[PDB]
């Protein structure tokens, strides 16, 4: 119900590149957010924590920010390996919404 | 069965050899069933306590007795307990059956777990006070109002609006089995030990207001022991 | 003469009765424009002169016991009596037995001279 | 816990009556019909009185000539007692403290507070 | 109204000395008795109820004995805490009659 | 680490009804105030939410399959399940049962199942 | 609860400071609780005024108890009525409860309406008379009676065949209620007032 | 009602105008209503002369009585009979009905036929001892105990084990009726006349030992008179 947007919904990527990615609700979500990574014929691994914490077992090159309605991810120094689809989900209020999506394009 | 006669200020064994008849047997308004409340014997009101009181047990089937009236409870309870396959628990209370009059603070539970036995039974006998009957099982929806009956010889909106502490069960019928006070839609408080409904009663100051009040989607359980309500210990 | 409980024991019982003594109106008897069903109780509070409450709550106490064997024995699914049966035993044991004055029965009186 | 909050000791003229007031200090005194017991000059306890704590009804040792006016304020969290006729010889510890029938329950006054009278 | 009695007036004891205190009652009421303790300047705290049993949080020391009309109360190996007034009490209805009064003295 | 597992029934004529299934092999779910619940991604879309379920005995759904949507669980098994009334075409999407991964905090649920599909025909 | 004793050609009041002998208890089966119809007082049989007698309240659950037999009614009711939704209304009659064995009019009563309250209730608290169960409650289906008990001490086929007049309802529950004979599968007659069962029973000259 | 009275060795009839004192009730404990096996009476077991005894009466509504403690019953009856479209025949008994107490040889009947009446009725007004209630009516499941019952003024895990026979039948209610004992999922032996519970478990010497056993897809039912056993008689 509540609008999710994310951006940018494609970027270009090489290895060293910092990543960044944001996630927008219509409402504010305060922090409860989170944010997540997907691959074709996998599940979309938890990255994001309350607005900030990596989930445990994220490389330490993710990060994320901000409060209120806006957040956002980071890839410090990313590697190939990190091309995927991105997502962000809305938990401080439901029916539960998720972001637009991203997906980065190594070339 | 004795009865206790009220004779020269004192209570009397009715089983004598001699009917003395220093005590007229007027009428039949002299006789007395009164029911009392357990609760009146100094015995513990701990939600987990009430569980350590009953049997938990398939047996012969239960029975209820027609009691004289007598004084309030302070705490009994309501269930809802189902077993694990969401199977009903305890025998639904039979027709005519309501909660007791005069319970202040009933509790109750929903949830479920094994929830053993069939009739439950209260380890000491106790019973179970529901409304006029007595009884030797516990029935589901009606207010427990554990208690005792004494045979005797004889010689405003609060009375049913009170009623506080409502409660998750996780599990049921066994030592294993924890207990989580709601408010607010909130399931927070083991209720572990000496909680009187009143002690559970000020912590309504949390609701939506010191601490807790969640800014997510729902619940997050806080464990009793702010160190009591464990604000943001919920994992 | 018997011992009080050895639980402690709450004098104050504050009680409710289904007993409502008189009726000032007739509306009141009648079940169209009677009380909401918990309207029936009634309360006070006792308090425990001469003892008697905390001897009562050992009286339930061994009732107890008591009882549920009696409960027990019975066939009734809800046994709504007893404390009648205790009527007929009283008058069983009080009369039939022989009874002129010598007897220790029938309250007899002084004898007129 | 409930104490039993009053005011401290304190002077009177003769012929004077006090209204011993007690605030209980939390919930059970609701239900306690709290007992009042005195100790002129420091003597061993004389009981008083008692107080119903839903009704207000009350007793009083029929002993304790001219009793006390006793009154009860649940909403106050509050009983009280008035002194009557006062004289010095009238001095004493007040007490709202609550001489439970048994142990199941209990109240006690630690005030310390004594009316006299010059 | 039921009369009652204690003695000794007072009783004077070293420190770690079991002491005992008696007390009477006009008539046998089958147990509904009860005693108390002081420090001066300080209000009675029930000891005893029911004849022979404590208070919860009174030390083993102490212990209620009799019934009826005759009742006591020992104290083993008695201790400077303890050295006050003593009461006791009826509980058969009322008035609350009170013993005469007792109290304990340092040797 | 849990063993979530999927299963569900096969495919379907459209205008029909389904019903899916999940399990928690790993874990008994018997901490009060579990969390699990459904979302699909019909197409490779995001992660469109479909329903809650608590160990508390909590429910919801996605208001807009609501209608058409029922939860049901079995505890005694560790089982949770949906049915859908109408099931058609549309429904078609890939599927996941989850359940919360940090597990009490800002929810974060975050942890995945199998990953089921439904087709219908 | 008084009881009248019938000695000396009157009832006399139970409670009397003396059980005087004149009159012995030599055994239980001079005991009676024999039930009274209330038409007897010359109580209207309007089926109208049945309802107007009726409280038709929610309320305390109902009870019913054990009384000896008693006089004839010449009119009695039964009721299939429901609530506008369908809802049952009234409990049905529990086992054991029939309907009372010598009304000579039972008149029965079907259709729709809000048919207020759960227990009806008599509006003069007079007992409902099924067989030998008085009752507070209207239960469904079975005849009610309308009457009162009376506690004593004590010193062929037309007899259940008679019975006319069966009708519908247009809403239930008040007393805006029409009730309409059913004749041939035909609905009219109001019964609003003065017609007895045979006044009735004589409209069948136009069948 | 009459109650006998025991005294100078021998029973009283209670029906009389004179209350003679020589014999006081002291008590309602000496009271009692004792039931009594019908069978006691030198009255036949057989499964047809049982059915012989019963009225399959549609009628007034049946009614129970509680009764006193009593002797063993040596031959009782369980009920599946229903009417030849399958409907239930005889009313399931009540709730907290259960077989009475002692019964040694329990007979269990199964099968269908027009199984008349909706009461039975017993023809000699015996009552059906269930547990401790008395009943005039046939109940669905729980033992027969037919008895009858006897007021009076008073001055091992074989005893509820014990039970055998289970059988067939075909039609119901009528003296065409037929009973056939089953074993070991083999229909067989319509019982004839005279033969007591034992005389039907001899007949068990034929199981897994002396013939019989039927080497089929399922039994084959021999008509019983190896001459009683009916071998290789099954039709
Ligand atoms: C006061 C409040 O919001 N309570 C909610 C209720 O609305 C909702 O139906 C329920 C679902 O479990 O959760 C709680
Ligand atoms: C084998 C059998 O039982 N048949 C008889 C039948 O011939 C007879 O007409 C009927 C009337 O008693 O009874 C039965
Ligand atoms: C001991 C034995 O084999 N008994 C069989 C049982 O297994 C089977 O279920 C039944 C089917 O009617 O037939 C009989």
């Amino acid at each position: 119900d509540i609008v999710m947007t994310q951006s940018p919904l494609s970027l270009s990527t090489s290895v060293g590149d910092r990543v960044s990615l944001t996630c927008k609700a219509s409402q504010n979500v305060g922090t409860a957010v989170a944010w997540y990574q997907q691959k074709p014929g996998q599940s979309p691994k938890l990255l994001i924590y309350s607005a900030s914490n990596r989930y445990t077992g994220v490389p330490d090159r993710f990060t994320g920010s901000g409060s209120g309605t806006d957040f956002t991810l980071t890839i410090s120094n990313m590697q190939s390996e990190d091309l995927a689809d991105y997502f962000c989900q809305q938990y401080s209020s439901y029916p539960l919404t998720f972001g637009a999506g991203t997906k980065l394009e190594l070339r | 069965i004795p009865l206790g006669v009220i004779h020269n200020s004192t209570l009397q064994v009715s089983d004598v050899d001699k009917l003395v008849c220093r005590d007229k047997l007027s009428s039949t308004n002299q006789l007395r069933s009164v029911g009392l409340n357990l609760e009146g014997n100094g015995v513990a009101t701990d939600v987990p306590s009430a569980t350590k009181r009953w049997g938990f047990r398939s047996g012969v089937p239960p029975k209820v007795v027609n009691y004289e009236a007598g004084e309030w409870a302070e705490n009994c309870y309501n269930l809802e307990i189902k077993k694990p396959d969401g199977s009903e628990c305890l025998p639904a209370a039979p027709d005519g059956i309501r909660g007791f009059p005069r319970c202040r603070y009933v509790h109750k539970v929903s949830g479920t777990g094994p929830c053993a036995g069939d009739f439950a039974f209260h380890k000491e006998g106790a019973f179970f006070l529901y409304d006029r009957l007595a009884s030797t099982v516990i029935y589901r929806g009606t207010t427990f109002a554990e208690g005792v009956v004494a045979f005797l010889i004889l010689p405003p909106s609060s009375g049913y609006y009170s009623t506080t502490i409502r409660y998750q069960a996780t599990g049921f019928g066994t030592n294993e089995t924890e207990y989580l006070f709601e408010v607010d839609n909130l399931t927070y408080v083991q209720l572990e030990s000496r909680f009187t409904p009143q002690f559970l009663l000020q912590l309504n100051e949390t609701i939506y207001t010191s601490g807790k009040r969640s800014n997510t989607t729902g619940k997050l359980i806080w464990k009793v022991n702010r160190k009591i309500r464990s604000e943001e210990l919920s994992f | 003469a018997i011992v009080n409980a050895q639980p402690k024991c709450n004098p104050n019982l504050h009680y409710w009765t289904t007993q409502d003594e008189g009726a000032a109106i007739g509306l009141a008897w009648i079940p169209y424009f009677g009380p909401a069903a918990e309207g029936i109780y009634t309360e006070g509070l006792m308090h425990n002169q001469d003892g008697l409450i905390c001897g009562l709550r050992q009286l339930a106490n061994e009732t107890t016991q008591a009882l549920q064997l009696f409960l027990r024995a019975t066939t009734e699914l809800r046994t709504f009596s007893i404390l009648n049966r205790k009527a007929i035993d009283f008058l069983l044991q009080r009369w039939g037995g022989t009874c002129h004055i010598l007897g220790p029965d029938c309250c007899i009186e002084p004898h007129d001279w | 816990e409930v104490q039993l909050q009053e005011s401290g000791p304190e002077l009177e003229m003769p012929g004077a009556s006090v209204k011993i007031s007690c605030k209980a200090s939390g919930s059970s005194f609701t239900g306690f019909s709290m007992n009042w017991v005195k100790q002129s000059n420091g003597k061993s306890l004389e009981w008083i009185g008692n107080i119903d704590t839903y009704y207000g009804g009350t007793t009083y040792n029929q002993k304790f000539k001219g009793k006390a006016t006793l009154t009860v304020d649940k909403s106050s969290s509050t009983a009280y007692m008035q002194l009557k006729s006062l004289t010095s010889e009238d001095s004493a510890v007040y007490y709202c403290a609550r001489s439970a029938y048994y142990g199941s329950t209990f109240a006690y006054w630690g005030q310390g507070t004594l009316v006299t009278v010059s | 109204d039921i009369q009652m009695t204690q003695s000794p007036a007072s009783l004077s004891a070293s420190v770690g000395e079991t002491v005992t205190i008696t007390c009477r009652a006009s008539e046998n009421i089958y147990s509904y008795l009860a005693w108390y303790q002081q420090k001066q300047g300080k209000s009675p705290q029930l000891l005893v109820y029911n004849a022979k049993t404590l208070i919860e949080g009174v030390p083993s020391r102490f212990s209620g004995s009799g019934s009826g009309t005759q009742f006591s109360l020992k104290i083993n190996s008695l201790q400077p805490e303890d050295f006050g007034s003593y009461f006791c009490q009826h509980h058969f209805g009322t008035p609350f009659t009170f013993g005469s009064g007792t109290e304990l003295e340092i040797k | 680490d849990v063993k979530l597992l999927e299963s569900g029934g096969g495919l379907v004529q459209p205008g029909g009804s389904l019903k899916l299934s999940c399990a928690a092999s790993g874990f008994s779910l018997s901490t009060s105030g579990v969390g699990v619940g459904w979302f699909r991604q019909p197409s490779g879309k995001g992660l469109e939410w479909l329903a809650l379920i608590w160990w508390d005995d909590d429910k919801y759904y996605n208001p807009s399959l609501k209608s058409q949507l029922s939860i049901s669980k079995d505890f005694s098994r560790n089982q949770v399940f949906l049915k859908i009334s109408n099931v058609d075409i549309a429904d078609t999407a890939t599927y996941y049962c989850a359940r919360r991964d940090p597990f009490g905090y800002d929810n974060a649920m975050g942890y995945w199942g199998q990953g089921t599909s439904v087709t219908v025909s």
